[PDB]
RNA sequence: AAAUUGCCGGGAGGGAAGCGGAUGGGGGCCGGCGAUGCGCCCCGGCGCUCGGGGCGUGGACUGUUGUCGGCCGCGCCGGCGGCCAAAGCCCGGGGGCUCCGCGCCCCCGGCAGCCGUCGUCGGCACGGCCGGUACCCGCGCGCCGAAAGGCGUGCCCCUCGGGGCACUGCGCUGCAACGCCCUGCGGGCUCUCCAUCCGACCCGUC
RNA sequence: GUAAGCAGAACUGGCGAUGCGGGAUGAACCGGAAGCCGGGUUACGGUGCCCAACUGCGCGCUAACCUAGAACCCACAAAGG
RNA sequence: AUCAACUAGCCCCGAAAAUGGAUGGCGCUGAAGCGCGCGACCCACACCCGGCCAUCUGGGCGAGUGCCAUGCCCCGAUGAG
């Protein structure tokens, strides 16, 4: 209904109706409010010799990836890139930047709770029951990164020392990740087979079409 | 023909009644691929029209050379390994780089010498005989010609592929013994597992 | 726009009633012949008669693949009759006329090629002869109306893609297996192609 | 093959370089042609439109740390009725490229 | 599902003319591949029959012709008039075909094969249904009999799609009449 | 959907079979053949 | 200075070399080859700039993904109509054929399953290339909603679902997210050599 | 003129002055005339290998013990069996 | 069950030249020949969309916040020598 979409949108009562200019006729009386003018600084710094252009405030207010249909939270993926390519994970819920949010979990296949893009992971066609798993406390600021300074150029002195000292990842992920995989594996024994097969990682050994292959 | 496209290390050809221009076509492409090929028993391609034909069009290939030096002249190759190389080679383009490091790829042999005959000899189904050609049509096969136009070792393949199929007669008679005992073995582990092998009852066969 | 689909549907309902009628009544309804044609151009501008050169000139055909709409009258049809291996020509249908105007209409306004993306190029183009929307305008034309002359002399020669699904043969007529001359109907399955 | 070293998971689908869009005396580098280990229909590789290659060859000195170097491209459209691809690459490939064999992933997958 | 020929009947006459203000009718079966070849074909032959051309002529009906029974096998007769390389000669082909669309395919494959006779050179000048025990030709004749048996001695080896066929197979085909 | 009134009477019996009397009709004069009680000398190879 | 020659270092050579278009591998080479600054803010002195600290950001090239446009390509699906529609299926009837391909052929009438050919309306899934916003779109001027988005009044319509229309105003108006590298064994080069592929006859001239 | 890739005319187009795709090769035969690039689709011609595209789906005829035969011009075959 | 004539497809006989030799080559025989078709497919600087250069055409820019006015901006087509 792409294109029905297209007209009941572009119809202009469902356009006034959209905007809602009603509740911009109840504020200021009777009346569709006037507009003032702004920007009295009157206080330049410095004035640039090129035509002056102020900086981008985006107001194009972009939608939002569409998680594809075979895919549902307790989904079991296929990772494709990146250090845990074969792995098998559990689709916890697709998070508010867009990105997938998968978890191994960490006590059988060595993958955290972590932050998957849409693109490189093969939904399967198996699901498991978790509706009792408490995810609302992963969000983009849990993994965004205040990556640090470039000054500490990797040395000889730093190259296994940060291996055999522990400024790494934090406790609170540590206990984290048990409490997740506990409320997780709690949901995984009951299907059966399912720590052996997470376990494995998927390799399109020879004689395997992935055109063929369902999954 | 574009190729299989396979990932063999060398694929061997079992080239026993296969037309000669088809099996030459499709390993042509094969070489120009890339994919390394190794054509055995080609003292038995079988070639279209009658013996005589393909005589006499060896016979006028055997008058062209080169007036002021035959030994510059069209090299007449007489056994069927090299009949089945310039025949390839009729078919590569083999005045370039690429093409000569086709024809590296290329080893063609009478007979099957070691080490191929403890191998899997692949046919190539595009060419054979009985699918290509009209029973009750004229053929003659590569040996008889070449035993005809000169190849002085028809016999000496002879004694040696008796030989050959002599000693792969007694290891197939040892391996249908091994099967049979492994078949014994399949159906007495099946009876050992129950409900532990009910998943493989409908993709079995 | 209205009222143009109401009468497009009740001909084409209409036409339909009287063949049964006639048919049930014993004889047969004889269907009154295309009014248009379109016309494209399916050979190249090399080693043509000079005759021809002409004829493609006044029926606006100056580069392979363009396609125009023309009156059937006897002066036309026998303007085709001489550059008919150059031609491939029939009688469109209500999709034809429809999506080639939308998709490829561009307007001879000032003698310059305006891309008629919006109603109101027609305003200016036409509108002195009653035609106000790109509606009016495929109708107009469809159903040659009155003013077909300006409606169709402010149209640019339209630019046609090459034919999709590729061709047949363009040196034989469409009889003998080719493309040129009457595809009658099958201009419309040629126009998909083209567009 | 039993007790082996090497990849231990193959996530992508091998194949061959084939050569280039070639006219019958013309060459257009800009797109190659390439064969899937598999795939033997022109509809079969419309589930291969889009899904990403790479070139991995290895030059002569070492670059930031190894000899291995990789040239990024994409599965376009299919090309004749066998399932033969047309890719398209960052850079052109070399012409000792043809022959070898090609990487194809399944990463930007749907 | 698609058939290379239609059977169309095309019904045309002369344009009005003060005497004779109804001219008289005329109607033909032609075979052609689709409506504006047929009725190119019927201006053919009322130009070289009735003397009538399309610009002193009009056409008024043209309908595409089927078959009743297309489930059943029905022994066609055609009689057909033809060019050789030296003059023109008179045909007799019966075929076995589950529709007259089918045998007149059959026919112009037939006389592009056994006498390079191209589709220009070729008319049907009449077409029927010779039912058995009726029939002429021996080829056709010999498939009038019930308890018929014969095995195949042509089977293309072929997978049945063109996803499974490789090029190198380990075992040579098992073929068996 | 559910198997409501979908097209119910919309024509008569009588209407609906004189349509397909002169449709049969049409079809009776569509497929007619010639006679060929004209061509004296082909009578026997055309079988009339 | 050039043609020409020697030594030194490198590169390549199966009956020419040279040249053009691709990149690939070698070299030689480029730091304007590629950034570290902007606002707020707290002193401590010299509202304004520098010295310290807190503060959100921010740079060449390159990669990826997303979302809108544009053009395009490919695949699958559903409805409608025309056609005498035809057909098998379900029932009924109607003719010749005489031992026959024989439980043979042909035709006509009823009915309420799917099934051609053109025409046409619609749904979606996939991909390829280009663009990325001063207007077309879009945003704020109200609330709810992290968010796609929803939320009002009055008329017309069928009246479930729900749909159509409506009064319209000010201003603003360069799409995003995360990366990789940063004096490097890096980046890429229009310079050099080489290999491979395609092209490729020796210029002036009657 | 016996004819000529000959000599002289009529209508038009081409080459000359013009690249490019096809006809293996060719100034004028077929397609088609162009700024420099990215994307799509075609014309002529093709899909066994050289060589990009099917050893595709069909039906017939030919069996050549002469170099069977295999492209508009075009690189011929005749009378006759 | 058959006898004779006529006819026309492919093949054959007719059919001979000198450097070794040319359906372009290899090869091809339910063809990879011949005749007719069907689905796709491959291929030009040709057609379409898009970027850029230039030529041409047509417009905009002063009680000037005003400009290499010989400039800038917009529209359209075209590009062989
Ligand atoms: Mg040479
Ligand atoms: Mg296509
Ligand atoms: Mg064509
Ligand atoms: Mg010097
Ligand atoms: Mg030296
Ligand atoms: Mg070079
Ligand atoms: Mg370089
Ligand atoms: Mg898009
Ligand atoms: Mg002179
Ligand atoms: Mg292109
Ligand atoms: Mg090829
Ligand atoms: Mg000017």
């Amino acid at each position: 209904s792409k294109m029905a979409l297209g007209i009941k949108r572009a119809s202009r009562s469902h356009t006034y109706h959209r905007r809602g200019l009603w509740a911009i006729k109840a504020k200021h009386g009777g009346a569709l409010p006037k507009a003032e003018k702004p920007a009295a600084v009157a206080e330049p710094k410095f004035y640039p010799a090129d035509d002056v252009k102020p900086r981008t405030v985006s107001t194009r207010k972009p939608h939002p990836t569409k998680l594809r249909s075979t895919i549902t939270p307790g989904t079991v993926l296929i990772l494709l890139a990146g250090r845990y390519m074969g792995k098998r994970v559990v689709f916890l819920k697709q998070l508010q930047s867009g990105l997938l949010l998968i978890t191994g979990p960490f006590k059988i296949n060595g993958v955290p709770i972590r932050r998957v893009n849409q693109a490189y992971v093969i939904a399967t066609s198996t699901k498991v029951d978790i509706s009792k798993v408490n995810v609302q406390k992963f969000d983009d600021k849990y993994f965004a990164r205040e990556k640090k300074t470039r000054a500490k150029k990797t040395e000889g002195e730093l190259f296994e020392s940060d291996k055999e000292a522990t400024k790494n990842l934090p406790d609170f992920k540590k206990d984290d990740q048990k409490v997740i995989d506990a409320e997780l594996i709690k949901a995984i024994d009951a299907v059966p087979d399912l720590k052996n097969y997470l376990g494995a990682r998927f390799s399109l050994r020879d004689g395997d079409k992935p055109h063929e292959m369902t999954f | 023909v574009s190729g299989s496209g396979v990932c063999a290390k060398r694929v061997v050809v079992d080239a026993r009644h296969h037309m000669l221009g088809r099996l030459a076509s499709i390993v042509a492409k094969e070489l120009l691929n890339g994919q390394r090929v190794v054509v055995v028993r080609c003292e038995e391609i079988c070639m279209s029209g009658g013996l005589v034909r393909q005589k006499m069009k060896y016979l006028r290939f055997l008058r062209k050379r080169m007036n002021t030096k035959p030994s510059h002249g069209p090299i007449h190759f007489r056994a069927p390994a090299k009949i089945l190389w310039r025949t390839i080679r009729g078919m590569i383009p083999h005045k370039t780089a690429r093409g000569e490091a086709a024809l590296a790829r290329l080893k063609a042999y009478e007979g099957v010498p070691p080490p191929y005959d403890r191998t899997k000899r692949m046919v190539i189904p595009d060419a054979l005989k009985v699918l290509r050609l009209q029973p009750g049509h004229r053929y003659c096969l590569l040996g008889q010609l070449s035993k005809e136009v000169g190849w002085n070792y028809a016999d000496t393949i002879r004694e040696l592929e008796e030989k050959r199929k002599e000693k792969a007669k007694v290891s197939y008679d040892r391996r249908k013994q091994l099967a049979k005992l492994r078949v014994k073995a399949e159906k007495a582990a099946e009876e050992k597992l129950g409900t532990q092998l009910e998943i493989l009852a409908p993709i079995k066969y | 726009a209205e009222q143009y689909a109401g009468e497009y549907e009740a001909q084409d309902k209409e036409l339909v009633q009287l063949k049964r009628e006639a048919r049930m009544k014993g004889g047969f309804y004889v269907s009154p012949e295309a009014k248009l044609l379109f016309v494209v151009r399916i050979r190249g501008i090399n080693a043509m008669h000079p005759k021809t050169k002409k004829i493609l000139q006044l029926l606006r055909l100056r580069q392979i693949f363009n396609g125009v709409f023309l009156k059937v009258n006897k002066a036309t049809i026998n303007m085709l009759r001489r550059v008919e291996p150059y031609v491939a020509y029939g009688y469109p249908n209500l999709k034809s006329v429809r999506e080639l105007i939308y998709k490829r209409g561009y307007g001879k306004l000032n003698k310059q090629r305006i891309p008629l993306a919006n109603n109101k190029v027609i305003e200016e183009g036409l509108g002195k002869h009653n035609i106000i929307c790109i509606e009016d305008l495929v109708h107009e034309i469809l159903t040659v109306g009155p003013h077909f002359k300006e409606a169709n002399n402010f149209l640019w020669p339209f630019k046609l893609k090459a034919p999709l699904g590729g061709l047949k043969k363009k040196r034989n007529h469409y009889v003998e297996g080719g493309d040129a001359g009457n595809r009658e109907n099958y201009i419309n399955q040629l126009v998909r192609r083209m567009n | 093959v039993k007790g082996r070293t090497g990849q231990r998971v193959r996530l992508y689908v091998r194949g061959t370089i084939l050569g280039y869009k070639r006219s019958k005396s013309n060459q257009y580098e800009t797109a190659s042609l390439v064969q899937i280990e598999g795939v033997n229909t022109r509809e079969d590789v419309a589930w291969y439109g889009g899904k990403r290659m790479a070139y991995v060859y290895k030059a002569k000195t070492k670059s930031n740390g190894t000899h291995y170097r990789c040239i990024w491209g994409k599965v376009s459209r299919p090309h004749g009725n066998t399932g033969v691809v047309r890719a398209k690459f960052t850079s052109n490939l070399p012409a000792e490229a043809m022959g070898k064999k090609v990487r194809v992933f399944m990463y930007p997958s749907s | 599902v698609a058939f290379r020929f239609h059977q169309y009947q095309v019904v045309g006459r002369a344009l009005p003319t003060p005497g004779d203000e109804q001219p008289k009718i005329y109607r033909m079966k032609l075979w052609a591949t689709n409506e504006v070849r047929a009725k190119s074909k019927f201006w053919y032959f009322l130009r070289k029959l009735k003397k009538v051309k399309k610009s002193n002529g009009q056409m008024l009906a043209i309908n595409e012709i089927f078959e009743k029974n297309p489930t059943t096998i029905k022994n066609y007769g055609i009689w057909l008039r033809y060019q050789s390389r030296t003059g023109y000669h008179n045909m007799y082909k019966e075929y076995r075909d589950t529709t007259l669309n089918g045998a007149v395919e059959q026919m112009y494959t037939e006389m592009a094969s056994r006498h390079r006779v191209r589709s220009p050179c070729i008319q049907i000048i009449k077409t029927a249904t010779v039912n058995f025990k009726l029939c002429k030709r021996d080829n056709t004749k010999q498939f009038h009999n019930s308890k018929i048996k014969f095995p195949l001695v042509y089977q293309k080896v072929r997978p049945p799609t063109r996803k499974l066929k490789t090029t190198y197979k380990a075992t040579r085909p098992n073929l068996f009449m | 959907k559910e198997k409501i009134n979908s097209k119910r009477t919309k024509l008569s019996a009588e209407e609906a079979s004189k349509i397909k009397a002169a449709g049969k009709a049409w079809y009776q004069t569509m497929i007619s053949d010639s006679d060929y009680t004209e061509f004296d000398v082909f009578s026997k190879w055309l079988g009339v």
